[PDB]
């Protein structure tokens, strides 16, 4: 535990509910990604966590874009500079 | 009444204070702060346009029921009904 960033991705993926993982800074570029997410979801994530910063008035309120579904909801927060998309089940 | 009844008054539902819908990207209807500014309306249009269009290929061709953006005050939720799209501006808890 030097802190990885592999390390989280794997360290998240303990939970159960938890069901995949994905990381991305305002590229749409996959930055590693477990479970359900894939390279196809890095851009499209991104730039709903890049849109949904627009209604953002001004910045430091940080839209965690969650987004509910039948399969899972999925809370999608930009973040320590790296865009992260967790996917639960509630 | 009772115990169990109006006295055990029942759990409070927080505020609204925007109200929004818009049909084939037009506003209809819009009340509160979503007074009429294209902001939010043109600005939700493509987040709807774009996070409607995330498919995942395991639930395929339906990228959603609800969308909410939690913010630290005030949440919006979102639903479209065939192109015509909600939003609920309301406080969090």
């Amino acid at each position: 535990m030097e802190a990885t960033l592999e390390q989280h991705l794997e360290d998240t993926m303990k939970n159960p509910s938890i069901v995949g993982v994905l990381c991305t800074d305002s590229q749409g570029l996959n930055l590693g990604c477990r479970g359900t997410l894939s390279d196809e979801h890095a851009g499209v994530i991104s730039v709903l966590a890049q849109q949904a910063a627009k209604l953002t008035s001004d910045p430091t309120d940080i839209p965690v874009v969650c987004l509910e579904s039948d399969n899972g909801n999925i809370m999608i927060q930009k973040h320590d500079g790296i865009t992260v998309a967790v996917h639960k089940m509630a | 009444s009772m115990t169990s009844a109006l006295t055990q008054g029942l759990e409070r539902i927080p505020d609204q204070l925007g109200y929004l819908v818009l049909s084939e990207g037009a506003v209809l209807a819009s009340s509160g702060d979503l007074e009429n500014d294209e902001q939010a309306a043109s600005a939700i249009s493509e987040l709807v346009s774009t996070a409607c269009g995330f498919r995942l290929h395991r639930g395929m061709n339906v990228p959603f029921k609800r969308l909410s953006v939690v913010f630290g005050e005030h949440t919006l939720l979102v639903t479209v009904s065939g192109q015509r799209v909600f939003v609920v501006k309301r406080q969090n808890r």
